[PDB]
């Protein structure tokens, strides 16, 4: 059977796992809990792939049958394994070298962490990341070998400085070891206030570039932690730790609470709350009462005042955020030639400067654009001087030529996917935007 | 333009119609690696390697070496230069040439707009990075060894050669005999993306020739 | 200059004078170069000859194809009628072989060298193959690298091929092994030796380019109708080799090799 390490193992949510064991219990762990892998223990299996994630078996499975020549027991199988099996010591490199290594369940001997220790340290220059270790043997670790072994190049985490146990309760050690990473997601060990506000400011900082939020997706800021109502009320749904939501409104409330903090804390809890204020959440579920709501529109477009806008686009520019605005406004009042030409121009001079809010949002509105004059003019010349009673042909040939070689192909589908991760993180929120599916969850509830 | 495709195509030999409906197939599930090389380079008059090696012959000596040069000066000529006439005067020379900026060439979009998830370059200058930047496509740029680990991006523009980025040394690229042989030393993470990435995809050569050293 | 002279002669005073022959030593009695070798494998695999500038690639691949789909048959016939050529000893041989030298090492497939030492009565000890080294006689050396036709003229006993070349360290490792052991402890003179050969631009690089400064320096005899330049000098004797010019001291024209091979010889020879 499975024991419950690898279920603590799987639960993880790991990008990769590699492992050196004959065995396939870890395969039918990884089929229970419904996360598919693709096995690779043999050359062939590294071509077929079919998959983005990898169960390496560096050593081989009897999946093929129980034969010697599946798996790698002998010396002679020791010392041609760099002439039998060329391509995943290769694989094992590569993702040793670009993602995060946690070691678990080995001896500070045990062969296999000893070629890693050579080739991986010494040969490379200082562009690495150090993988971690987590050490599982009853008598502490001496501090004469943990120089060493840092000095080597890994990072130890030992299990009898965290919880005493006999010297037969392995266990119970792993058990402790892997429970202060699942535990600490990072719900339950939050307990001071300097925690709180820079939980919630390390996941809205990433907005304060945008101008509104909605409520009802705000949701996918906190990972389904709360509800937002629509209304300006919040529930709590899944947040099983030391609620940070609901600590910051009793912060706000209070005038004195405010002042065991330190002299930069003030400054952002002033911002978080502008913020608050700003979007539109005010206060817990039990303690709402009376929630009058007026709905504020700024933007010139809505209003329908075409005199300011025609000033403000024959004017100096001064941010890209200003020619951002100035593009949507040339589309507005019509003139989508230059707004196309603006739009290109301002994803050329962004595209070095850092989080592409600016890059992803232009990139959407110039393939709108273009769907858009591709919409005009075939109705325009389809329909010919029956439409205006005139033979009008707008535009010329020249951007109908260009545009068609520029948006060649141009699949909209993976421009999210393309993104940095750093973007992919933090602006998950306007992941919607690129489907063409986005209101296909409001004209549900209309029925 | 179309008909005259259709005829090469019915004139085509079975073995290249195979090809490109593999390659056709590959491209369609985002499976597909371009290797760029000299040739869309000089499509754009970016100076050669041959240029160079003549005026480095030519600091020594008098006049250029009469007839062809060799099969072995070639690579011994800007080592002999870097060793015993000066570390110094190759950064003024590497300058010289090697600060022209040329544009594009439709070459260089073609590849690009065929949706090419990662681009592996032996080119040492960077014009495949403006065309990423007009077609609006990111590519993480691994130049050194140190750009391995911080790589944003699921997608690489691996530039195995090395590139100028940091700056117009001769410490940052491979174009000397000694940065030849010590290579699997100085550079063992990218060789080892680079075998990886052609383990695991399908490579199509553009650019080479059929002796090359790479 | 001289100096290196009178070194030469202290070496081969006691035990320590090696020497390094090549190509040069085997042109001089005219038997028959590899390019017209190259050009007859060409002759079948395309059809008509050309000419010009190729890739040394080519130069060492246009056998390969023709060993390819050819197969063997027709590559050790093409040998037999081309090599099976008797030849006489040109004077540079004996004046190597008054020399009195502890080891000589050869590339060449010729056995000039063999009759040569036959005719003035040294006897040696041929090392031609893998088995040959446990069988070894006696202690002077007679080491052919490149192997050589002593049991006939087929395509396996001899490195002609770009896969012999790129597979010599998992065929020949007693070769090397001896071969490297003999330039470790004694002086090493090389005559009649290009510069772009891939046996002595590699066996002096790769092996110099890892060690410490014990080492003997070794000596090269030039043969080029014009004299070295400066930096050049400069920059080889940076690589580990000391260079004699051969024509720094005599001037003739461009198809005397003979001649600046036999001065070069008897100005070493000279100091007895």
């Amino acid at each position: 059977p499975t024991n419950p390490i690898h279920d603590k193992i799987l639960a993880m949510n790991p990008a990769h796992v590699i492992t050196t064991n004959y065995d396939n219990l870890i395969d039918t762990a990884c089929w229970k809990r419904g996360k598919y892998f693709s096995v690779i223990s043999a050359e062939e299996d590294v071509a077929n792939a079919t998959s983005s994630r990898y169960l390496l078996k560096v050593a081989g499975d009897f999946r093929k049958g129980f034969k010697g020549e599946n798996v790698v027991l002998k010396e002679d199988d020791y010392l041609n394994y760099d002439q039998n099996y060329p391509l995943i010591s290769n694989l094992m490199k590569t993702i040793i070298a670009t993602h995060t290594i946690v070691f678990i369940g080995y001896g500070l001997g045990d062969y296999n962490i000893n070629m890693l220790l050579n080739w991986v340290r010494k040969l490379q220059k200082d562009s690495f990341h150090k993988p971690f270790f987590i050490r599982t043997d009853p008598s502490p670790i001496e501090n004469e070998t943990l120089i060493y072994y840092e000095n080597k190049g890994l990072r130890i985490i030992d299990a009898a400085s965290l919880i005493d146990s006999n010297e037969y309760d392995y266990l119970e050690r792993y058990s402790a070891v892997m429970d202060l990473l699942i535990e600490s997601q990072e719900n339950k060990f939050i307990t001071k206030d300097d925690e709180v506000i820079d939980y919630i400011y390390g996941k809205i900082s990433p907005l304060f570039a945008l101008q509104y939020i909605r409520k009802i997706d705000l949701k996918h800021v906190f990972e389904y932690d709360y509800h937002f109502e629509v209304n300006g009320t919040v529930v709590r749904h899944k947040n099983k730790g030391f609620g940070y939501m609901e600590r910051f409104f009793e912060l706000k409330e209070s005038c004195d609470e405010r002042s065991k903090l330190s002299k930069k804390q003030y400054e952002r809890f002033n911002a978080l709350f502008n913020f608050f204020e700003k979007n539109g959440v005010i206060c817990m579920a039990k303690d709402a009462g009376t929630l009058n709501t007026s709905i504020e529109i700024n933007s010139l477009a809505y209003h329908g005042k075409y005199d300011v806008m025609k000033k403000f686009i024959e004017e100096q520019s001064v941010s890209i955020e200003d020619d951002y605005k100035k593009a949507f406004f040339l589309a507005c009042l019509g003139r989508w030639e230059e707004s196309y030409d603006l739009y290109s121009n301002i994803i050329l001079n962004s595209i070095d400067e850092s989080n592409g809010c600016v890059y992803y949002l232009s990139q959407i509105n110039r393939y709108r654009i273009y769907q858009s004059i591709t919409q005009a003019v075939t109705q325009f010349n389809g329909l010919g001087l029956l439409t205006f009673g005139r033979h009008y042909k707008p535009f010329t040939d020249e951007f109908l030529a260009r545009i068609e070689r520029e948006m060649t192909n141009f699949n909209i589908d993976d421009l999210f996917n393309g993104m940095p991760f750093e973007f992919q993180k933090k602006y998950k929120i306007l992941e919607f935007l690129s489907d063409n599916q986005f209101l296909y969850d409001d004209t549900v509830k209309l029925f | 333009y179309g008909e005259k495709l259709k005829e090469v195509f019915l004139m085509l030999d079975n073995n290249v119609v195979e090809c490109i409906k593999e390659i056709t197939e590959s491209s369609r599930n985002g499976k597909l690696v371009f290797f760029v090389g000299a040739g869309v380079s000089t499509l754009s008059d970016y100076p050669q390697w041959w240029r160079l090696v003549d005026k480095y012959h030519e600091e020594l000596y008098g006049s250029p070496k009469k007839g062809n040069y060799s099969s072995d000066e070639y690579l011994r000529i800007p080592q002999i230069f870097y060793n015993v006439k000066g570390e110094m005067a190759f950064d003024g020379i590497l300058k010289d040439f090697f600060q022209v900026d040329k544009p594009t060439n439709p070459i260089h979009d073609k590849i690009l707009a065929m949706n090419p998830a990662h681009v592996i370059t032996t080119n040492y200058d960077n014009l495949i990075d403006t065309a990423c930047w007009k077609r609006g496509k990111y590519f993480s740029v691994i130049s050194a060894e140190e750009d391995v680990a911080n790589a944003t991006s699921s997608r690489y523009l691996l530039k195995v050669a090395g590139d100028f980025r940091k700056g117009f040394k001769g410490e940052n690229v491979v174009l000397k005999e000694d940065d030849y042989l010590n290579y699997d030393q100085n550079y063992p993470l990218i060789s080892n993306l680079m075998k990886t990435i052609i383990a695991t995809h399908t490579i199509v050569f553009i650019g080479y020739g059929l002796g090359d050293y790479n | 200059v001289v100096e290196c002279i009178k070194e030469i002669t202290e070496s081969s005073r006691n035990g320590k004078l090696v020497f390094f022959v090549g190509a040069g030593v085997s042109t001089l009695s005219d038997y028959p170069q590899w390019w017209r070798l190259v050009d007859k494998y060409h002759e079948e695999l395309y059809g008509s000859p050309k000419k010009g500038n190729y890739s040394s690639d080519e130069y060492l691949r246009i056998p390969q194809i023709f060993y390819n789909v050819k197969g063997e048959m027709a590559f050790d016939g093409i040998l037999k009628d081309f090599f099976q050529v008797d030849k006489p000893t040109n004077p540079i041989h004996d004046k190597i072989l008054a020399m009195n030298p502890a080891h000589v090492i050869t590339t060449n497939y010729d056995n000039l060298i063999d009759t040569a030492c036959w005719k003035r009565g040294k006897y040696f000890s041929v090392i031609s193959a893998e088995e040959d080294v446990a069988n070894a006689t006696s202690s002077r050396y007679l080491l052919k690298v490149a192997g050589d036709f002593r049991k006939g003229f087929k395509g396996e006993n001899v490195v002609l091929k770009e896969d012999d070349y790129l597979n010599y360290d998992q065929n020949y490792p007693l070769i090397s092994n001896l071969m490297k052991t003999i330039i470790a402890t004694h002086t090493i003179v090389f005559i009649g030796y290009g510069l772009g050969d891939y046996n002595i631009n590699m066996l002096l690089n790769w092996v110099r380019k890892l060690q410490k400064d014990s080492f003997h320096k070794p000596f090269f005899i030039r043969t080029d109708p014009s004299p070295i330049e400066n930096e050049t000098l400069i920059y080889y004797e940076n690589k580990g080799l000391r260079i004699i010019d051969a024509a720094s001291l005599i001037d003739s024209n461009e198809y005397d090799y003979l001649e600046r091979y036999s001065a070069v010889m008897d100005l070493l020879i000279e100091s007895q």
